């Protein structure tokens, strides 16, 4: 439930 | 076998531990482990074979989910059903397994404006390589919203997606349902999927469903409340100058700037929610413009944003076999999974 920063996910990885 | 909740989970020797996640009404979902490649997954184990309805949502889900291949939406990994037709009374689909879903969440969290932008990018993602292949999902709503801690967003539950044909059955909530679906309109437009979207962002800016009216007309009610009566145009646009005479019974009422709900909202976020809770599906922004609009800008990326290879296609109509039929086409559909096919 308590979410880790967007920087986690893949998808938003490529964003970098 | 295991029993989750008195019932038979008939899925070992292969997937063991399992652990009751939810339930729907032909349907029960648990978190297993797969001992064969190592990872947890998620089963739902699926019982439609006494009604027609039940059978052609699941007919449509294999089909479409085995169909699609996309970061935002969900697969499935393995399907488990008995050897023969007459002993097949249940049909188990592994999947990926997921933390939550954005209905669960909501419930306990207040999402950061980063959260909403980036789950909303996500969400339409999705959706566009959902619609590049011409299909409607037709259910989006947050409880089909699947998430991950690390932020990721797969859609789930096409048992009413359907191929868009304007223009030449439904549901548990209204609440998504876009105006045109109570008025005029079967939802065999794209602009329905958009409508259901802005829906979803309202209520992750705010936490609560914007628009849950209790049944047909209140669902109207909460709609024209906010949105304020429309306009001739959009009026007699009609398929339907007889459901009309009832619109225009109603009082007029005021279009409730945005503002107003949502106080603390982004004004980019507000700008996109406006024009995805369009009343006119026809003035109703579509999936590549608001991936384009300027409130995701910083995750908008056509050259990493899958289309689908060509339109999906049935073949057959679904909706018009008998549940027989049907049962015949969901075995053959899945055999693909089972050892020594030809
Ligand atoms: N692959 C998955 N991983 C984790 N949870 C899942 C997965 N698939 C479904 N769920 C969950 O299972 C529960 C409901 O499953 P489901 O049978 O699709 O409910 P429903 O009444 O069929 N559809 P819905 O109206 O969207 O809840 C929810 O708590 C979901 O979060």
């Amino acid at each position: 439930p308590q979410l880790k920063p967007i920087e986690a996910s893949i998808l938003a990885a490529r964003r970098v | 076998p295991e029993m989750v909740r008195g019932q038979v989970f008939d899925v070992g020797p292969r997937y063991t531990n399992l652990s009751y996640i939810g339930e729907g009404a032909y349907g029960m979902v648990c978190s297993a482990y797969d001992n064969v490649n190592k990872v947890r997954v998620a089963i739902k184990k699926i019982s439609p074979f006494e009604h027609q309805t039940y059978c052609q949502r699941t007919l449509r889900e294999i089909k479409i989910l085995l169909a699609f291949r996309h970061e935002n939406i969900i697969g499935i990994n393995d399907i488990i059903r008995a050897p023969t037709i007459e002993q097949m009374k249940d049909v188990y689909i592994v999947q990926d397994l997921m933390e939550t879903d954005l209905y669960k969440l909501l419930k306990t969290q207040h999402l950061s404006n980063d959260h909403i932008c980036y789950f909303l990018y996500q969400i339409l993602r999705g959706l566009k390589y959902i619609h590049s292949a011409n299909v409607l999902h037709r259910d989006l709503k947050p409880s089909n919203l699947l998430l991950n801690t690390t932020c990721d967003l797969k859609i789930c539950d096409f048992g009413l997606a359907r191929v868009a044909d304007p223009d030449h059955e439904y549901v548990a909530t209204r609440w998504y349902r876009a105006p045109e679906i109570m008025l005029n309109s079967k939802g065999y437009t794209k602009s329905i999927d958009i409508w259901s979207v802005g829906c979803i962002l309202a209520e992750m800016l705010s936490n609560r469903p914007i628009f849950p009216g209790k049944h047909y007309l209140d669902q109207l009610n909460h709609i024209l409340g906010i949105l304020g009566s429309p306009s001739q145009e959009d009026l007699n646009c009609i398929i339907n100058l007889k459901a009309r005479n009832y619109l225009l019974s109603l009082p007029h009422k005021n279009k409730v700037p945005w503002n107003r709900l949502f106080p603390n909202a982004d004004s980019k976020a507000l700008d996109l929610l406006d024009k995805m809770l369009t009343f006119n599906p026809h003035k109703r922004i579509e999936v590549e413009q608001a991936l384009a609009h300027p409130y995701l800008a910083q995750y908008y990326d056509p050259s990493d944003e899958p289309i689908a290879e060509a339109p999906f296609k049935f073949d057959m109509e679904l909706d018009d076999l008998p549940k027989e039929k049907l049962k015949e086409l969901i075995f053959e559909e899945t055999a693909r999974f089972q050892p020594g096919y030809r």
